[PDB]
C-alpha cells in the first residue's frame, strides 16, 4: 500500500474523512450514501493490500529464501497473480473516480454521484468471465491450507520463514491462512455493500437502476462461482 | 498466547456482524456502523490464560452452500446466532444450521447466542410481532433450544447496548481451550 491511499482512507467514515465545513454542505441522505461508497473503496484497498502480502511477501519470499519443491509454492497460493491483477485494476478505477470528484484545492473533499456504471463494467463482459473463472479455480482453498499445515509442522526453515515475515504487528490478522479466507470471503461482501449503497441512491433514478443492474450482475457471478466449486485433495 | 479460531453462524438478520464489530472496536460505533466485517485477532485473557482469538463472519455466504463451508476449517468455537426479535431465525437453528456445523466441525463446541436482547422489551417490536401471531423469544425457549441441539451453553447479549458482549467472547475462549 501507498501512504497516499492509506491516508485518504484512514478515517472510519466519509463524514470523518472530508473537512467538517464540506460535510455541513450536504443533505443527510448524501452523507449516508457516501459513507457506504467510502467503505466499498476502503475494504477494496485492504483486499488488494492482502493479495500484495500473498504475492510479494509470502509467495516471492518463499521463492527467494527457501528451496521448496517445484509446484509447492503454487499450491500454497493458487491464482494469486491473476487475482491481484483483477482487483488492482478495479481498485485503480474506484480511486480514479474519487480523484476526478475532488474539489479544486482539496485532496479529501469529494462526492461520488455515479458508481453503478463502474460496477456494471466490472461485473459484466470479459472482466466478469475472468473473475468467475479465477474464483472458481476456492476449489484449491482446502488443499492450500493442508499444504501450509503439513510444511509448518515438518519443515524448520518454513517455520522460521513464517515466524519471521509474520512477526510485525501489521500482519497480526494477515497470516497465510487468514489471507486465503479473506480472499474467499471477499466476493460475498459485494452484494452487502451494493444493496446498502442502493438503499441510499433513490435520488437520481438512473443511479438507482444502474445499481439494481450491478447488484443482479454480482449475484449471477456468485451463483456461477458457487456452482463451479469442488474441493481438490492431495 | 495460543491461537484459537471463532466463527459466527446464523441467519442474515441475526445481527452477527454488529456483534463482531462492537466486540472488536469495544465501543458502539457512534458515527458509522460498517456494513461488513473482514476479520480480527483479539487479545483475550480468560481465567488466567492468554489467547489470540481470530474472529470470522459468515455474512453474505448464507445463500452459497459451496462457498460457505470454506469458512469452517480449523474452527475452535462456533457462535450460533439468532435474533430475539425474530422467532423464525431460532426455528432455523436445528433444521438448517446445526446439521451443517456438526458435519464440518465435529466435536467443536457450539455456543447458542441470543442477540438483540434489548428488543425483548421494545414497544415497536412487540407490536410488529403481534401482527404475525408471534412474540419475542423467551429466555426459557433459547435455553430449551440449546439443550435440544447439544450446545456447550446458551447466552444472551445486546450489541446495541454492549450488554453481555464481553462475557460471550470470554466464554467462547474458554470453550475453544477445552480438549
Ligand atoms: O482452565 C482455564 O483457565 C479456563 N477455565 C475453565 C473454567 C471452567 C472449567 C474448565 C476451565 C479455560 C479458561
Amino acid at each position: 500500500s501507498m501512504e497516499m491511499d492509506e491516508k485518504d482512507f484512514a478515517a472510519d467514515s466519509w463524514s470523518l474523512a472530508v473537512d467538517s465545513s464540506f460535510l455541513q454542505q450536504h443533505k443527510k441522505e448524501v452523507m449516508k450514501q457516501q459513507d457506504v461508497i467510502y467503505e466499498l473503496i476502503q475494504t477494496e484497498l485492504h483486499h488488494v493490500r492482502t493479495l500484495k502480502i500473498m504475492t510479494r511477501l509470502f509467495r516471492t519470499g518463499m521463492l527467494e529464501e527457501l528451496h521448496l519443491e517445484p509446484g509447492v509454492v503454487q499450491g500454497l497460493f493458487p491464482c494469486v497473480d491473476e487475482l491481484s491483477d483483477i482487483h488492482t485494476r478495479f481498485l485503480s478505477q474506484l480511486l480514479e473516480r474519487r480523484r476526478q470528484a475532488l474539489c479544486p484545492g482539496s485532496t479529501r473533499n469529494f462526492v461520488i454521484h455515479r458508481l453503478g456504471d463502474l460496477l456494471i463494467s466490472q461485473f459484466s463482459g470479459p472482466s466478469a468471465e475472468q473473475m468467475c473463472k479465477t474464483y472458481s479455480e476456492c476449489s484449491r482453498h482446502s488443499k492450500a491450507l493442508k499444504l501450509y499445515k503439513e510444511l509448518y509442522a515438518r519443515d524448520k526453515r518454513f517455520q522460521q520463514f513464517i515466524r519471521k515475515v509474520t512477526r510485525p504487528a501489521v500482519l497480526k490478522r494477515h497470516g497465510v491462512q487468514e489471507c486465503i479466507l479473506l480472499v474467499t470471503q471477499r466476493i460475498t461482501k459485494y452484494p452487502l455493500l451494493i444493496s446498502r449503497i442502493l438503499q441510499h441512491s433513490h435520488g437520481i433514478e438512473e443511479e438507482r437502476q444502474d445499481l439494481t443492474t450491478a447488484l443482479g450482475l454480482v449475484k449471477e457471478l456468485l451463483s456461477n462461482v458457487d456452482e463451479g466449486i469442488y474441493q481438490l485433495e492431495k | 498466547a495460543i491461537r484459537k479460531k471463532l466463527v459466527i453462524v446464523g441467519d442474515g438478520a441475526c445481527g452477527k456482524t454488529c456483534l463482531l464489530i462492537v466486540f472488536s472496536k469495544d465501543q458502539f460505533p457512534e458515527v458509522y456502523v460498517p456494513t461488513v466485517f473482514e476479520n480480527y485477532v483479539a487479545d483475550i485473557e480468560v481465567d488466567g490464560k492468554q489467547v489470540e482469538l481470530a474472529l470470522w463472519d459468515t455474512a453474505g455466504q448464507e445463500d452459497y452452500d459451496r462457498l460457505r463451508p470454506l469458512s469452517y476449517p480449523d474452527t475452535d468455537v462456533i457462535l450460533m446466532c439468532f435474533s430475539i426479535d425474530s422467532p423464525d431465525s431460532l426455528e432455523n437453528i436445528p433444521e438448517k444450521w446445526t446439521p451443517e456445523v456438526k458435519h464440518f466441525c465435529p466435536n467443536v463446541p457450539i455456543i447458542l447466542v441470543g442477540n438483540k436482547k434489548d428488543l425483548r422489551n421494545d414497544e415497536h417490536t412487540r407490536r410488529e410481532l403481534a401482527k404475525m401471531k408471534q412474540e419475542p423469544v423467551k429466555p426459557e425457549e433459547g435455553r430449551d433450544m440449546a439443550n435440544r441441539i447439544g450446545a456447550f451453553g446458551y447466552m444472551e447479549c445486546s450489541a446495541k447496548t454492549k450488554d453481555g458482549v464481553r462475557e460471550v467472547f470470554e466464554m467462547a475462549t474458554r470453550a475453544a481451550l477445552q480438549a
